[PDB]
């Protein structure tokens, strides 16, 4: 559940 | 009867306890009111099933046979009803089951009508 | 743990302002909000997993309850059909053992 | 007996489209207008047409032909005004068509403003008198406007139905006790009929009649007039596949008819026949129900060949012919039997037993189902 | 009443809606609000049945005991009745037909 | 919970 959102941070780093 | 069974356990462990004073032994009980509770029981299993044909009738039955069976089924009951069924002695035992004929055969003409 | 569709549709919708405040504002709007939004998250998702144990259990046991009862309960009447008839058979052959022993005695 | 009269259809408008409304001119009683949905294989075409059609001639061309450039699914005649045909679009504009005019787009037309209806709108009607009347449409968002017939930029009187701490009702059908003008009944896509008063201290939506567990599809009140009153009463149809009929002294349906397979989309009553109504059904049969010959079986049953929907059914104003309207687009008109349509002397006291009976069987089997 | 692992991680988002608003704008939390407080108000009403549900299952579990209890008691007495009531059958029969032999003779 | 974060965005708008 906690990958969803953190993937959602990483598109850009 | 609950009382009475913890009371004949007592009597039983008290004519144990008491073997050397007593050399006869019987327990022969008929209790007065167990045809009168049996006289109960059967005017219970007559009136449930009168109720529930006569709620029934009252009921979806509303011709002359409709008028003729209410009125039947009034007369079966007021016949039953006009019998003294708390007697316990012999003479209101046969009217209580003479009554209980002529309703079964009065409740049974009314069932082949309808 | 598995998750239920009904946390995954908030979550789903918790995503798309998320996307919807990342793409109006910076980067720097989700940075601290979103780890204190996925343990309540998460936190859902237990409680409802807890609470259909609670469901199942609670049925199982209640049916349980219905079973005791009147399985005692015929018990109980079997064991009363056990203590009359000890009492018919032991008045009954004691009467005729007695007037046995009393044509023996005489 | 049924048997068939008439079959109207028009190759370049009235093909693949599903006949909408259907209304008998009182002035003009051989006339009929017809409603039509958009075309779907034909963009260039109009998406909204209306048909006039005739009886005295033997012509099987239209006598007149209207259009717009939204999908008229509403038509109806104007009252007292006989060169008039006003109807209600999907868009939600009142369009008005004259014949006198040469005219086919139409020659007034309603503001799409939010004062006027901006949702579809099924019902279009012309209520009042000669000298005092007014046009009254509801959409589906329970949007009731009144307009004057000569002047349309504007509504009149607008506010919109609602009930259950001010939940919009969706208006699906509608109709008019004859002689009443401030009070009518709607039906529901919400499944429930409601009545409503146009102007007073409760004007809106006054009481709940329940009963039909689905999207109620046509109402009618009651028209026939003789020595005995019996304008309180009105019949819905419903997708429940149930024909019920209703009073407005009750909360409650006064009887269900369940012969049918299918969903029911029209029921309207026969203007003469007191006891007598028709209705369609999705498999093209047209039932003809007689209340003072029976209850549960229809006095009269034809099937349209192909099998087509039916969506609309209106009686003529003689109560000699009857109309259907079905999927593909043919205004198949039957006439009825003079042993059917002719009411006698009697028939208004039978009727007069007749729905007290219907009442006593109702409120049995009511309680049978309480115990 | 208002949970207090509910209300502590209310205190977080507060306090992080607080940061959101004073750091840009007013906007930041207009179209947050609604899905928010329908969030914290399903952990709230699902933690609240699970509070109804634990107390009716002790109350039903202890009760659960002690009808198992009382009904295995029973059966020890049922048991017990009949093998007295068998034995003493055996016992009479036998005394009995010995009464009879004597008789006989 | 309602009246909370509506005190939290009224309190200065």
């Amino acid at each position: 559940l906690a990958s969803f959102f953190n993937s959602l941070l990483s598109k850009k780093t | 009867d609950d009382e009475y069974e913890k009371l004949q356990v007592l009597l039983r462990d008290i004519v144990k306890r008491k073997r050397e004073e007593n050399l006869k032994m019987v327990w022969r009980i008929n209790p007065a009111h167990r045809k009168l509770q049996a006289r109960l029981d059967q005017m219970r299993k007559f009136r449930r099933q009168h109720e529930q044909l006569r709620a029934v009738i009252v009921r979806v039955l509303r011709d002359a046979a409709d008028a003729n069976a209410i009125e039947e089924v009034n007369l079966a009951y007021e016949n039953v009803k006009e019998v003294d069924g708390l007697d316990v002695s012999k003479e209101g035992t046969e009217a209580w089951e003479a009554a209980m004929k002529r309703y079964d055969e009065r409740i049974d003409r009314v069932e082949t009508r309808i | 743990s598995v998750m239920s569709e009904r946390v995954s549709g908030l979550a789903g919708s918790i995503y798309r302002e998320f996307e919807r405040l990342i793409h109006c504002y910076d980067e720097e709007v989700v940075k601290e909000l979103m780890p204190l939004v996925v343990n309540v998250l998460e936190n859902l998702d237990s409680v409802l997993s807890e609470n259909q144990e609670h469901e199942v259990e609670l049925e199982l046991l209640r049916e349980d309850n219905e079973q005791l009862l009147t399985q005692y309960e015929r018990e109980k009447a079997l064991r009363r059909q056990a203590e009359e008839k000890f009492i018919e058979f032991e008045d009954a052959l004691e009467q005729e053992k007695k007037e046995l022993q009393i044509q023996v005695e005489h | 007996k049924l048997s068939l009269n008439r079959q109207f259809f028009d190759e370049r408008w009235s093909k693949h489209r599903v006949v909408s409304c259907l209304d008998w001119s009182s002035q003009y009683p051989e006339l009929l207008v017809a409603s039509y949905n958009n075309n779907e294989d034909a963009p260039h075409e109009p998406d909204g047409v209306a048909l006039v059609w005739n009886m005295k001639y033997k012509k099987t061309t239209p006598e007149y032909v209207f259009h717009c450039q939204s999908a008229v699914m509403s038509a109806t005649f104007a009252k007292f005004h006989p060169n008039l045909v006003v109807g209600g679009t999907y868009s939600g504009q009142i369009v008005l068509w004259d014949n006198r005019s040469n005219k086919r787009t139409p020659v007034q037309r309603t503001p799409l403003s939010a004062a006027a209806h901006t949702h579809p709108v099924y019902c279009v009607n012309v209520v009042g008198t000669q000298n005092a009347h007014n046009l009254i449409s509801i959409s589906t968002d329970g949007k009731i406007c009144s307009w004057s017939l000569d002047m349309l930029s504007h509504p009149q009187d607008s506010m919109e139905l609602v009930h259950k701490q001010s939940k919009a009702v969706a208006v699906t059908s509608m109709s008019f006790p004859v002689g009443d003008v401030n009070n009518f009944v709607v039906g529901s896509e919400e499944g429930s009929v409601y009545t409503a008063c146009r102007h007073g201290s409760k004007a809106g939506i006054s009481e709940m009649f329940e009963g039909h567990q689905g999207p109620i599809t046509g109402i009618h009140c009651h028209a026939a007039v003789g020595a005995v009153d019996f304008s309180h009463l009105f019949v819905t149809s419903s997708f429940d596949w149930t024909v019920k009929l209703w009073s407005t002294k009750n909360n409650k349906p006064l009887y269900s008819f369940e012969d049918n397979a299918g969903y029911v989309y029209d029921v309207m009553w026969s203007p003469t026949h007191p006891a007598l109504f028709a209705c369609v059904d999705g498999m093209g049969r047209l039932d003809l129900w007689n209340l003072n010959n029976d209850t549960e079986v229809p006095t009269a049953s034809i099937s349209v060949e192909g099998n087509p929907a039916l969506n609309r059914v209106r009686w003529t104003h003689s109560g000699r012919e009857i109309a259907v309207g079905d999927s593909e687009g043919q205004i198949v008109i039957y006439d009825v039997g003079e042993q059917i349509a002719v009411p006698r002397n009697d028939e208004w006291a039978r009727f007069g037993r007749t729905l007290a009976e219907i009442n006593a069987n109702r409120a049995d089997a009511e309680e049978e189902a309480a115990t």
